[PDB]
């Protein structure tokens, strides 16, 4: 479970969704999933976990 | 408007088949291969109302006088979309303000099958619990891979923000407006579409299609763009063009 797109509000713990949308469902780790109700369906989590998770995108800066 | 030629009877998750016709602004909005994607609304011959999280664009077509998308008997008009006006306060991370109009580049036919939903004031009143009722061809069941081909319908009951929040919480904002949550909720392929509730003998626009449960359970409320808060925008956008 990942996410590239955080954003926080003002608490310590902030409390941290991720703002990823997903099309037809959110990965397997979320436990509140929201979706618009288009055809492919367009899903986000409104969990809060975090601190925000993992980024998605792999990191690319350790070669140089 | 508001006034099907061919009354709707009432007796989409647990919902029930539509009276063919009875529901003429419905459309269906459907790409260049012919798949419906999301629902809207004909406000008048020349603009449907849908959502912006839909992303219509020119290469998509507005279907009008459609029951069964399965049969092939249906005079349906197949509508050409000359312009697409996604309301620019769409906060797409929030999903708000979830509204876009298609101006038609050419008119649409009005006729018992097609026809036009009232549009409300800024300032109607639709109270917490009124029995309101909501259209389209979006998932009977949430695990489905197809959709239904004939227009399906659901009565349920509006919801007061306040009360929804319960629900949703701080993603409930202003311009939505919640219903449902009674055994029934919109699903897949439903966006876009119309929540309507019957002022003064006709239907009126109250809510479109917007966003809920990944899996479209039906004991927590559907989430629609509300109406009243977004129609100066969408009278000032058809007067202006």
């Amino acid at each position: 479970p990942c996410c590239d797109q955080c954003a926080c509000t003002k608490s310590n713990p902030p409390q941290c969704r991720c703002s990823d949308m997903r099309l037809n469902s959110c990965h397997s780790a979320c436990k509140s999933c929201i979706c618009a109700l288009s055809y492919p369906a367009q899903c986000f989590c409104v969990d809060i976990t975090d601190f925000c998770y993992e980024p998605c995108k792999p990191s690319e800066d350790d070669k140089e | 408007c508001g006034v099907p030629a061919i009354q709707p009877v009432l007796s989409i998750v647990n919902g029930e088949e539509a009276v063919p016709g009875s529901w003429p602004w419905q459309v269906s909005l459907q790409d260049k291969t012919g798949f419906h994607f999301c629902g809207g609304s004909l406000i008048n011959e020349n603009w449907v109302v849908t959502a912006a999280h839909c992303g219509v664009t020119t290469s998509d077509v507005v279907v009008a006088g459609e029951f069964d998308q399965g049969s092939s008997s249906e005079k349906i008009q197949k509508l050409k979309i000359a312009k697409v006006f996604k309301n620019s306060k769409y906060n797409s991370l929030t999903i708000n303000n979830d509204i876009t109009l298609l101006k038609l580049s050419t008119a649409a036919s009005f006729s018992q099958t097609v026809s036009a939903v009232c549009l409300p004031s800024a300032s109607d009143d639709f109270a917490a619990g009124t029995t309101c009722v909501t259209t389209g061809w979006g998932l009977t069941r949430y695990t489905n891979a197809n959709t239904p081909d004939r227009l399906q319908q659901a009565s349920l009951p509006l919801l007061s923000n306040t009360n929804c929040k319960k629900y949703w919480g701080t993603k409930i904002k202003d311009a939505m407006i919640c219903a449902g949550a009674s055994g029934v909720s919109s699903c897949m392929g439903d966006s876009g579409g119309p929540l309507v509730c019957k002022k003064n003998g006709a239907w009126t626009l109250v809510g479109i299609v917007s966003w809920g449960s990944s899996t479209c359970s039906t004991s927590t409320p559907g989430v629609y763009a509300r109406v009243t808060a977004l129609v100066n925008w969408v009278q000032q956008t058809l007067a202006a063009n």
